[PDB]
């Protein structure tokens, strides 16, 4: 998908710190591992119906 | 929230709680942005017609929360408000039409394993996952049925609750309301019939309808709850504010100030 | 009735009406006199009834003593208490300095 | 100045500005005696522990702000200087002993409602006045907080500060430091648990310490700002140079060895 | 005592002008007005004797 | 300690000490390093981050454009623009002569 990195869109200076590593929760997507729901929203992407 | 179902310890780590001084209770949720910035639906600070209008002082900011009562010492953080930024554009006297604000933390909080930013959307991602049909998730400690104290299952959740809805199309979205919708809010859902249930409710305002993009594998913000027609009635959907379209205001906001 | 009267947004602001029954907030309460209780009308701000005063500081419990004074001039028995009274006794106390308050 | 009041417009109009030329910098406060010399703490011009040795070219002063940064064309009246006279015996090795310093102006200012001399003390208010209990003024524009932030709030004014304090009895300021006093410096501020706060700041150095004549209804200025441990401290208090105990050496430069 | 009622210590040929009605405010003393604070500095003449 | 070190005279010479911290000046410093970071020390002079700069000069807009040469060789549009550059662009610049620097 991308080559070097995330989007940063915001000025750390006034946005603060944060940004990069956004998205990524520490007890989940940090550890390989699923929510019990995550799945369902997955599967609703190749749904279509 | 009504329909859903006990969120898992650290399942959003942007859910920010907004509390009320006096008297100390559940305002609203929100959510985190960075390690100073909060977001929420304008219509949680303020709103006229009830005579609401709150400043810095009248409330704080709760996060790191499961428990929505009980002060959590081992994870909670407690934060109060800077500065509070309304978009001048917001229109509550008619549809809730931009209802969005930004809430600066007085001081930066340190991020930890419950504590934890979510992402804004940018083009691509918008493009690429605002489709009718795909999923997104909602969280908050609002009420899980509508009217108060009914039955067994009281009103107010112990814990942060969870509920997966799809996003409806457009023109289902107008169809289902007398009200004017515009294109800085969103509509999602269940249609009648499906036998599929959930919504967002009293208490939810302000928090977070998230979404996975399966390219990065990140959490991104997509809406915020603002308002709706009951709690989960048939035919009824529940409306967000549009929070990529709204981009240019917040980075206008965050960004030009410090120089 | 239609939609304007119960397209209400989602957020709380609790009031107790006349029928002695809490509403989420006043849009809560407009939508339902329209719909079937035309006398229903605003008492008073809050719930009808007080909430349930749950032990929200009990994991402060047990904390040994080690006073702190917080900016309300109040002196507490540990921070635990104290940032615990931020949410309750004392909305928005800070540590001003440790040990007893001097006033 | 710390828990402090934004003066009100010509409150002080007898304060001065002691602006570095480059970096622009505020230095510190200062006060107008005539229409062509400033009274400051020779402590602002010379102090060889921080390598600090300005002369006439070094800077410049700036009177009749309210604004602490903002060219306020319809009042400020920024001057040069002639001539710079420290007291001989200044110690700035041991206690800051004999801290004051004279200012003469390059070309006599233009009085007007924003710019008027304070008066001198003489015997007679000198010895009536000077009573501990009784309440002085300090005014600057110097800092707000001790603790330059990484949290709270801002340090740095936006308008004149002013702040009355109490002088207080030499025993307790003798007590009070670690420091050795001299007849030739004074303290004042609050006792702990006394209800009220307030002290000078870094910036403030130079600035006036003045009290309201009972008698004939004008202003002396009995003190200016010198030293302090920390800003606002409990048990802790101002130290502010004793100007009659010097007025002799400032009629020597200038009604003899001046012009 | 001069002409004012002050007493002029300083030598005007050196000192410049100002001295004769130092220490009275044009926008407070000269026009009758207390400014909002020194109601204390009186205050503190009747308390510390 | 009993705050020896702190004893501080009350002028701004702001330095940016190793803390990542602007210091009011050279003494404050060291009164930190003391209490609290005994390894503090000054790298440079000015504030570690310079000064969010505002329009000084802002009152000067919308003036009559009627040009004096300064003593620096440069030609201001008006005096308000050479008073304000004084205590800015050109310390102590004052007029020299009126019009255009016939240069």
């Amino acid at each position: 998908t991308s080559e070097d990195h995330f989007q940063p869109f915001f000025n750390e200076k006034t946005f603060g710190a944060g940004e990069a590593d956004c998205g990524l929760r520490p007890l989940f997507e940090k550890k390989q591992v699923q929510d019990q729901t995550e799945k369902e929203l997955f599967e609703s992407y190749i749904e279509g119906r | 929230i009504v329909e859903g179902q006990d969120a898992e310890v650290g399942l959003s780590p942007w859910q920010v709680m907004l509390f009320r001084k006096s008297p100390q209770e559940l305002l609203c949720g929100a959510s985190l942005i960075s390690d100073r910035w909060v977001l929420t639906a304008a219509h949680c600070l303020l709103y006229p017609p009830w005579d609401k209008n709150f400043t810095v002082d009248d409330l704080l900011v709760r996060i790191g929360k499961h428990s929505r009562t009980r002060y959590e010492r081992k994870v909670e953080k407690i934060s109060m408000l800077d500065k509070i930024y309304i978009h001048p554009r917001y229109n509550w006297k008619e549809n809730l039409d931009r209802d969005i604000a930004l809430l600066k933390l007085k001081r930066p909080i340190e991020l930890s394993d419950y504590i934890h930013p979510v992402c804004l959307p940018d083009k691509q991602t918008a493009a690429k996952l605002l489709h009718a049909g795909f999923k997104g998730r909602v969280t908050g400690w609002g009420n899980r049925r509508e009217t108060w104290t009914t039955s067994v299952a009281e009103v107010q959740p112990s814990v942060l609750q969870v509920v997966n809805l799809p996003l409806v199309e457009r023109p289902v979205c107008k169809a289902s309301t007398r009200i004017r919708i515009t294109d800085n809010m969103f509509c999602a859902g269940y249609k009648p019939g499906e036998g599929k249930r959930g919504d967002a409710c009293e208490g939810d305002s302000g928090g977070p309808f998230v979404m996975k993009s399966p390219y990065n594998n990140r959490w991104y913000q997509m809406g915020i709850v603002s308002w709706g027609e009951g709690c989960d009635r048939d035919g009824k959907y529940g409306f967000y504010t549009h929070v990529f379209r709204l981009k240019k205001w917040i980075q206008k906001v965050i960004d030009r100030l410090g120089s | 009735e239609g939609g304007e009267p119960c397209a209400c947004p989602h957020a709380l602001h609790r009031v107790c009406g006349s029928d002695g029954e809490t509403y989420s907030n006043p849009c809560t309460l407009n939508c339902a006199k329209f719909n079937g209780k035309p006398e229903l009308v605003k008492v008073h701000d809050g719930p009808c009834e007080p909430d349930e005063d749950e032990d929200v500081c009990q994991e402060c419990d047990g904390d040994e003593y080690k006073p702190v004074c917080g900016s309300d001039d109040i002196t507490y028995d540990n921070n635990c208490r104290l940032e615990c009274a931020s949410i309750s006794s004392s909305p928005g106390v800070e540590l001003k300095h440790e040990g007893p308050c001097r006033t």
